[PDB]
């Protein structure tokens, strides 16, 4: 009731779990050019001045706790400039026992994995308007875009939307803090399992060809488009292969 | 906390307490010691009246805390609906979904896949409207071939209620569940064959040369479905509905949780006895298995005679629809008529051996008394016994 | 699950009163709402009904008819809102050939409706057909639907409640329609004969009451499927245990004839189900199979004793070349149990052959003089010749010989 | 943000009822005031409306017309005060050439209005056009605006709801206007075909109701953009996932047809969106893309199951040379949720080619005899020759060949 916790986690799903795309569609639209610069070349007083603006202009303005978002440029990527960006969140003492540094980097691990897929299909969809006024590269773009759109819909409406709805109900039947601490870290170690975060490093290389493909089309050749097809389709038949050998993790193939 | 940790010392009993009175104190002490730890709850002639006063109050309270805080009775009924197939509606759907899986060998079978199927059945059938607690314990286990030899439900139970089942009732129910699982797939096979004949004659009713041998395929079925559909009744009325009635009658009147154990323990010694799963009735069950096998061999010797008639019918369809040559097929049609008496000698020798194993089965029943009600079910109208 | 295909005025009504009986049994309000007392019900409803987001339940029924009047009256009944307007079909604008021609003409929409209904069920088991074999609508339309259904769905059961024309009472063109419908029934139907003559005979000794009795028969036949138990938990189980049929029901008593509350054992009921009088339809002919479904309290010891005594009394006759069944169910918890124990019987008996021998005799009594063939020649099917008729007659003759 | 350009009587009305639907959804009063219950609303309003210092909200709409009567009637409606009088434009004083000539004549004021509206939005995303392709006003004016807009704004989307002339019902000069408008659509339009024939067909089985349905389609198409969620948070996301289109909506039910509250899953809806009957528009032709937006409670497990079953049942056909999409949204919190779950479908399918083949056939059926060319010669564009017509016809032929 006082210093509420359930009305305090929904202020995290709005930013970390990317439940509101009205703040992102407006933030990357501002800080795109100033993130492609390499690291140790961008001024952090500029990004915070862009984050602080992207909120109040969007629909995230109606939030009591919006003043707790800080930029934190991590040193190592999801094992530069753009692949080293992630929010940071600060809380007071009484609410810190629940959401601590041990259980906040996990919120910060499964965010970058969803900012990376959100970044590529934001540009891979951007090359679509450049070609709209040589004719065999479209049938490959259809194969790539329909794969990242099929990962995100699996990662939002299948893993992080159902598991969160459990936690909301699983906190009304709690009896003590030693249980709320069990239903929270019991929600994070489940998301990082149904997601590919825990190995499946071929996903990282598979997204590598997609960003390169957008780059090639950004310079506007006839012999390299067919190379990407043989390269990208080879990695996808590897992803669908390992995702089949399991005892969810089997419903992904139907996605 | 019941079977051990308490011993009646025969040496240090005072002479002025009769040997029976010394077993009412060891039972009142045990009833209160067990009420605290496991159940997790906290509260001459006048001498004889004190023991009984401490008995007709403590034990009567032990059942109340064991029926309201744990619902010991609501599990006995629920452990009959599922573990003893007493539901029927749920086991029907569960045998339709495990069919595509269990046909494969056991090596490719993994438990983590079947649970999603079991969970689907409990949702579709009427078993969804049920206490969520008892549904938390109902799961699957994999006995250690074919998928129809290693599948069985478990319904594990731990805690205070585990003092009524004691790891032996769970080693007896599974000993029963196999006999009720076999006698349930041997019936859904025989209603599938009967379903095939209900579509067979609706297609090839134009070949009068085939109905002569096709007829023996029907009679052998209806002579076989009787033996199964009749023994399936002896399971309901003579074993389940009768031996369970002598349990719910000695529970609504029993008390002190030691007339309940002894009433539920003998309830598992009649079902084992009224079914043929005893130790000295071994010659009978192995005799029944042979009859259970002849039902499978019919299904294999039927689709062969079924499909071989659909191929010849399909060719006979295309051999005239595209044209509307004539001599090269009459030898194929002519030889097809010549293979018919070969198949007739199969169903003529399969039947003559099926009757030789049933007429031998009945002789073994005249051996130990409730079985006499079975010999009447099978031998009704005296079709056997000449 | 199951679907119901009712054709012609006979079938349309049959369906009306069958669904009336069903909703009465399951505590379904006329509008499709569920009564408060039945909120926690245990009865299975998916078999004949599917619920809706509005909490109302919709029958898995389709209405077919060559004429509007009957269904229009149905939709003016208090039960009108219950049915699905989408499924109901009415011809925009008495012969079998015409009926089959229309069936060829209106294939698309009918099978659209049937497919839509089918895809809403996970475990559809078979089909139910209610129609009359004499009138032009029922006969021809059922023929066409059976043909195209057995073609379309080769893995579903097809059950029918076929009403046969009265014979003691003199459709003038009934022999042709009956013979053709029988051809189609043998050639495609998986498995309940019905006749007005004996039905009204037992009723005596309006169509509303006759079809109320018929719906009673249908509901009692489907009871155990509706109410899951231990044995006989599927229609295929029913069919396998028997396989043409005839039926009889013991407690066929008026609402005014409850005054004689006769102590009704199971033995007396099962006995009563055997007599030719109770067989609702009109050479040492014998049985092929007998099934008795019993509702109410029942002791299997009583059942065994009744079976033993009847077997000893040899009141029945069986085939010499082959080796009954008594199933038990539970009454709906709602309708009054005016009967202590009740019994329904479905049997296969060779005597039914006589039916066809009559109709064949009827048909042969016309084909020799070419009576009322003018209309048939109009339709395409009988435009050139009538070989269809000859094949149908020979098929029926073959069936009689087989019996 | 977005702008709406509606032309001709058709477009003017389309806009009227589209904004009626929008204000109903977002709880916007007819006068532009906001209701008390909607004060704390979470719905995004910038997309179609911009608020004013007086707290009222103004649509990002512009009214264009060659004639005053329609808009004059609009301004006599209860919704009159809502629109912006500055943006509305009326000609002071039925041919495509005349329409394009006027468009050349009145460039300045129209683009003044468009620029004023554009500069009031930070993140304008594209354009929306509503018009009819047959009448003189819509066809020519839309042609001119599309040309000069694609020239002016080379970085904005252009979406249209083009209404096609009825064909089963015999504009006498429709072939010319339709062909020219199609030329311009291919040559400049970024991306929703519409026809009166099939639209009224589904309506059956006044313009007020037809365009109410059309506005329903438009609003359901723009729902998720209006209501931000997780995926598909932009129009460009929509377009990329598909790229000519056709549409269908399941709960197209009268206000009187709510009596049948049918239990409506997601599976049944998404299935219904596939049938040609529900496609509101009228060689083994196949699909190119399918999108289904679902409103109401939805379980992604149900969606996966429906997708699996439909894929296995192979009810659809796809291109052999290339490898659908199911997006979910939330209903407005205000309008009654008479439907448990609802579905809208937008697809690209090759069969649409037939449309042009008809119109081409129509046009070729006239160009051989020079019918009704007298008026066209009057205008400057067709004063010398008609090479415009030949180029347009060849472009449409090229598009058909490409399909």
């Amino acid at each position: 009731e006082e210093k509420e916790l359930v009305a305090h986690l929904r202020s995290i799903k709005r930013y970390f779990l990317m439940d509101q795309g009205d703040f992102f569609v407006h933030f990357m639209d501002l800080a795109e050019e100033e993130l492609r610069k390499p690291v140790e070349d961008i001024t952090p007083p500029r990004l915070e001045a862009l984050l602080e603006l992207a909120l109040r202009m969007s629909t995230a303005n109606t939030d009591p706790f919006k003043d707790d978002l800080k930029i934190d440029l991590m040193p190592h990527d999801l094992i530069s400039g753009l692949e080293a960006f992630s929010f940071d969140y600060i809380v007071k003492w009484p609410l810190s026992l629940i959401i601590n540094r041990k259980a906040l980097t996990r919120y910060q691990m499964l965010f970058r994995h969803m900012f990376y897929c959100k970044h590529v299909e934001r540009q891979l969809c951007s090359v679509w308007i450049s070609n709209k006024t040589f004719a065999g590269a479209f049938t490959l773009r259809q194969r790539m875009l329909n794969f990242v759109q099929n990962i995100q819909y699996y990662m939002m409406f299948e893993v992080m939307e159902p598991t969160w709805h459990i936690l909301e109900k699983n906190l009304k039947s709690a009896s003590n803090i030693d249980d709320v601490l069990g239903h929270h870290t019991g929600f994070l170690d489940t998301c990082l399992k149904d997601c590919m975060l825990t190995l499946l490093k071929v996903f990282s290389k598979l997204m590598s060809v997609c960003v390169m493909f957008t780059n090639c089309m950004q310079k506007f050749f006839e012999a390299t488009i067919n190379k990407f097809d043989k390269n990208f389709s080879a990695h996808l038949l590897d992803l669908l292969a390992r995702l089949s050998i399991y005892s969810g993790m089997a419903s992904v193939i139907s996605r | 906390l019941w079977h051990d940790k308490y011993t009646l010392r025969k040496s240090m009993i005072p002479s002025f307490m009769t040997m029976d009175q010394s077993r009412k104190v060891l039972l009142i002490g045990k009833s209160i010691n067990f009420l605290h730890q496991v159940c997790h709850d906290q509260t001459e002639n006048a001498f004889q009246g004190k023991i009984d006063a401490a008995y007709f109050e403590t034990s009567k309270y032990l059942l109340d805390v064991l029926n309201k805080k744990y619902s010991l009775l609501d599990h006995m009924q629920a452990m009959r609906r599922y573990l003893l197939l007493g539901q029927g509606d749920f086991i029907r759907h569960l045998m339709d979904l495990l069919k595509p899986e269990l046909v494969r060998p056991a090596t490719t079978l993994y438990q983590h896949n079947l649970t999603g199927i079991l969970e689907t059945a409990v949702r579709a059938t009427n078993a969804q409207f049920d206490s969520p607690e008892i549904l938390r314990r109902l799961d699957v286990r994999l006995l250690e071939d074919t998928g129809w030899d290693v599948f069985s439900l478990d319904y594990h139970v731990d805690g205070p209620i585990a003092t009524v089942f004691t790891r032996e009732c769970m080693s007896h129910y599974l000993r029963v569940f196999n006999f009720l699982w076999r006698a349930k797939r041997m019936e859904y096979i025989l209603t599938d064959i009967r379903k095939g004949h209900m579509c067979n004659a609706k297609l090839l009713r134009n070949m009068p040369e085939f109905s002569g041998v096709l007829h023996q395929c029907h009679i052998l079925a209806s002579e076989m479905v009787h033996f199964i559909h009749q023994m399936q009744y002896y399971i309901t009325f003579e074993v389940l509905e009768c031996s369970w009635d002598e349990l719910w009658n000695k529970v609504q009147q029993a008390q002190d949780l030691d007339h309940i154990i002894a009433a539920h323990e003998v309830f598992l010694d009649t079902i084992i006895s009224r079914c043929l799963l005893d130790s000295d009735s071994r010659a009978l069950l192995n005799q029944l298995r042979a009859v259970f096998d002849q039902i499978i061999e019919l299904q294999n010797a039927q689709d062969a005679i079924y499909r071989a008639a659909l191929e010849e019918l399909q060719r006979r369809l295309q051999f005239e629809e595209k044209k509307k040559e004539e001599e090269e097929e009459n030898k194929r049609i002519g030889e097809f008529k010549e293979s018919i008496p070969k198949m007739c000698s199969q169903l003529r020798i399969l039947t003559h051996f099926y009757q030789g194993i049933v007429q031998q089965f009945l002789v073994l029943l005249t051996t130990d008394e409730s079985l006499r009600f079975l010999s009447f079910r099978l031998d009704f109208n005296e079709h056997y016994k000449a | 699950e199951i679907i119901t295909l009712q054709l012609g005025q006979c079938g349309n009504q049959i369906g009306f009163e069958f669904w009336k009986q069903l909703c009465a049994e399951h505590g379904i309000s006329p509008e499709g709402i569920v009564e408060e007392f039945a909120t926690e019900g245990t009865d299975r409803k998916d078999v004949f009904f599917y619920q809706a987001d509005d909490e109302h339940y919709i029958p898995r029924a389709v209405l077919l008819d060559l004429e509007p009047r009957v269904i229009h009256s149905i939709l003016n009944s208090p039960y009108a809102k219950l049915y699905n307007p989408e499924n109901i079909y009415l011809s925009e604008h008495n012969n079998w050939a015409s009926g089959f021609s229309q069936g060829e003409k209106i294939h698309e929409d009918i099978f659209d409706i049937i497919d839509r209904e089918a895809d809403g069920s996970d475990s559809l088991e078979g089909f139910v057909l209610c129609h009359s074999i004499a009138g032009g609508t029922g006969s021809g339309l059922g023929s066409y639907l059976l043909e195209r259904l057995n073609d379309r769905y080769p893995k579903k059961l097809v059950q029918t409640y076929s009403v046969f024309p009265n014979q003691d009472e003199m459709v003038v063109v009934q022999p042709y329609n009956s013979l053709l419908t029988l051809k189609r029934l043998t050639q495609n139907a998986d498995c309940v004969v019905l006749d007005n003559t004996a039905l009204n005979r037992i009723a005596t000794d309006s169509f509303s009451q006759i079809n109320q009795l018929v719906s009673t028969i249908m509901s009692a036949s489907t009871t155990t499927l509706r109410y899951p138990g231990y044995m006989n938990n599927d229609l295929i189980g029913l069919i396998a245990s028997l396989i043409f049929l005839m039926t009889g029901y013991t407690p066929l008593t008026t609402d005014q004839s409850v005054a004689s509350v006769r102590k009704t054992t199971v033995l007396d009921v099962m006995r009563r189900l055997l007599q030719p009088k109770n067989v609702m339809v009109s050479t040492n002919h014998c049985y092929i199979a007998i099934l008795n479904i019993i509702q109410g309290e029942v002791d299997p010891t009583q059942v065994h004793k009744s079976l033993q005594r009847i077997r000893e009394r040899k009141l029945a006759n069986f085939i010499p070349w082959g080796p009954i069944q008594v199933a038990l169910s539970r009454k709906s918890p709602y309708l009054p149990s005016a009967h202590r124990v009740s019994g329904l019987m479905m049997a296969n008996h060779t005597s039914i052959s006589s039916l066809f021998e009559r109709t064949c005799r009827q048909y042969d009594k016309l084909r020799k003089r070419e009576a009322f063939l003018e209309q048939f020649r109009k339709e395409d099917m009988f435009k050139d010749n009538f070989d269809e008729m000859d094949t149908s007659r020979e098929i029926v003759q073959q069936l009689i010989d087989e019996y």
